């Protein structure tokens, strides 16, 4: 079988140390740096700083859940348990939860419906909001280097069957050839506009396979320069 | 007081180098990227850069040759702070004129004392 | 070829994970307690917390440097830069380094010399460290689960040309099977004297990679029930 | 007092638990396997066992196990904290007896909330 080259797994092993290292570095300055402080710090501050190792943990926690997920996903024991949820709720629950990191980066985060809510659906809550988080960070990741009106849009829609979820951007976009490639695991697009963007490229193979597993299916449209918009169908029940 | 120019893309990581050269009594001049601080360097002249490799916009590496193509910019001393933990990378590094390479995760306390070199010597 | 299979690498995946999740486990917990805390901590138990902090975080930045490294190793790029080092001061120095590590699992470490001291020879300093630390972290992670007597020995000798050092346990000793294939990427022995033990299977993959680049060569020899010996030869100029 | 046993091989994990189990007035008895754990249940019945999974001589698995195979061990409650972060671990534990599975990394706060539930039914 043509495979995942052992280049692409070596690639993929330099990347989780370096995507794990910022965060590390950060706990480490912060709390060598309260320890040899501890006459020099006010409480304001100490807190101020505790409570960045605090969020610097939590970061780098949801970095090892993605490679537990795909470890799960390869073995197959991953598997999903679904509810009715208001798909509404969960997607303004999503981006609620990556505001701070959009903002970081400058990035407006946006949801409409062309459908009035809620919008029920029999799906796993936490696989989906999942799937959100990462098309909603890649958006944010991936977005432009230096523009004043950079966003990220989640579109909630009810089509053939099912529900359809797009998530738009106006960032740099995906060159054609990489199109077909993006979905796989370890697959990051290397280019002069993505050099510095940690990351695995687990996280739209562990997306792809949630949704999936929901009997749904996901695919992409780009143009380089522009944007991505990616779409997500999932049946309804 | 010193002048401190601090170039990384991290608002987190800014904040707390900032901090422990704050302690030293030096002020603090920060740029979130490497055309951000080469765009400072009109207002000022620090008497230290301490610079990041991996940056939008431009790169440290980018940085560091430009650094070394006018006169003024060329002789203000460079420590690179950055994750890039190669013998490579710190080679090209110093080789486009870094005095110091060191690696993240890094200590405040001995990140301080090269500072205090650097600047004295 | 026949290579690295893919089972091989999803349980090193997961692996990955579980080995960082126990130092997060610590950094997040010990974080939350001091800032929720604050009123009921006394200095010496704040101290001792944030000590933790810093030295969890020290042990997570090790497991960093351990994939780093194996993906430079995997593209040639690591150099090694010989010296003039005394053997018995770079050994002792190993040896302080694993003692804390050692203690909290009730195994002492010992060091002879068969020769007098100093043993010069000519090798990369920090890469023949890193060569022993990980030996003797193997040895106090395999070492014998319930025994009054634990210990890892290095033992230092010259021969053939040049240096010999021998890191001898009584742990669980390796079984036959397992013994050509332990230094391979990934490899871990998996029976129920393991099951516990955090790891990646790149350490030995890592020692021997260095001691080939310095001309040498790494074997072993071991007894299940009773201990190995791991010898490692490298030319003395 | 409520007495609680606390198991796992971390004498760093314990520490921390141990900490804030105290700042609620519960003693705490400390067991650094399950072998250790099922014979400190000779001296004392714990109002509450706090059990971790992957540990050396004898795993969380086998102890919640033999647990349910004594009248006097099978009533006390025990919420597991283990970093065994699968579905499949979490329903063979609570299949075991556990009353509550926790992940790693845990908060301490929600972590004392699930303790005190429990022992307040
Ligand atoms: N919104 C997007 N815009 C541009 N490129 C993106 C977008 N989302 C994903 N990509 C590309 O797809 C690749 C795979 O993405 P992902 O699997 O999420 O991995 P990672 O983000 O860790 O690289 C990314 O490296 C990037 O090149
Ligand atoms: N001293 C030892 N005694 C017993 N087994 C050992 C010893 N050192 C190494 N091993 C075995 O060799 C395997 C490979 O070791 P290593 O490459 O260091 O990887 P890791 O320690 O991450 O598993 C370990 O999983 C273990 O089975």
């Amino acid at each position: 079988r043509l495979k995942r080259i052992d280049r692409m797994k070596t690639e993929f092993i330099a990347n989780i140390s370096a995507e794990l290292r910022t965060p590390l570095t950060a706990i480490k300055a912060y709390a060598e740096t309260i320890y040899n402080s501890l006459g020099e710090l006010d409480l304001s501050t100490l807190k101020e700083f505790l409570e960045v190792i605090i969020d610097q943990s939590n970061h780098l926690e949801n970095l090892l859940n993605e490679l537990l997920d795909f470890s799960r996903l390869e073995r197959k024991s991953l598997q999903i348990n679904r509810e009715k949820v208001d798909l509404c709720d969960l997607v303004e629950s999503a981006v609620n939860a990556i505001k701070e990191f959009a903002s970081s980066h400058n990035v407006n985060v946006l949801f409409e419906s062309n459908v009035p809510c809620p919008v029920e659906a029999y799906i796993d809550p936490t696989r989906i909001r999942q799937v959100l988080l990462n098309l909603l960070n890649n958006g944010v990741k991936y977005s432009k280097k230096d523009a004043p009106d950079k966003y990220v849009k989640v579109i909630l829609d009810e089509k053939d069957g099912g529900v359809l979820i797009i998530v738009e951007d106006n960032g740099i976009g995906i060159p054609d050839h990489a199109k077909d490639r993006i979905f796989e695991q370890f697959y990051r697009v290397d280019s002069s506009l993505t050099y510095e963007v940690p990351g695995t490229g687990l996280g739209l193979a562990i997306t792809k396979e949630i949704v999936e597993l929901h009997g749904g299916r996901i695919w992409v449209e780009s143009e380089v320069g522009k944007g991505s918009r990616f779409f997500v169908w999932i049946p309804k029940d | 007081s010193k002048k401190v120019l601090l170039v990384d893309d991290s608002a987190v990581l800014r904040k707390i180098v900032s901090f422990n050269l704050k302690k030293e009594g030096y002020e603090v001049i920060e740029a979130e990227n490497g055309q951000i601080a080469l765009e400072k360097l009109s207002e000022f002249t620090p008497d230290l850069i301490v610079l990041a490799i991996m940056m939008p916009v431009m790169d440290g590496f980018t940085v560091l040759k430009k650094l070394q193509e006018k006169e003024e910019w060329k002789r203000i001393p460079v420590i690179v702070l950055t994750a890039k933990g190669g013998e490579e990378d710190e080679s090209l590094a110093l080789s486009l004129g870094a005095r110091k390479v060191m690696r993240k995760p890094f200590s405040p306390s001995q990140f301080i004392e090269e500072v205090k070199h650097l600047l004295n010597e």
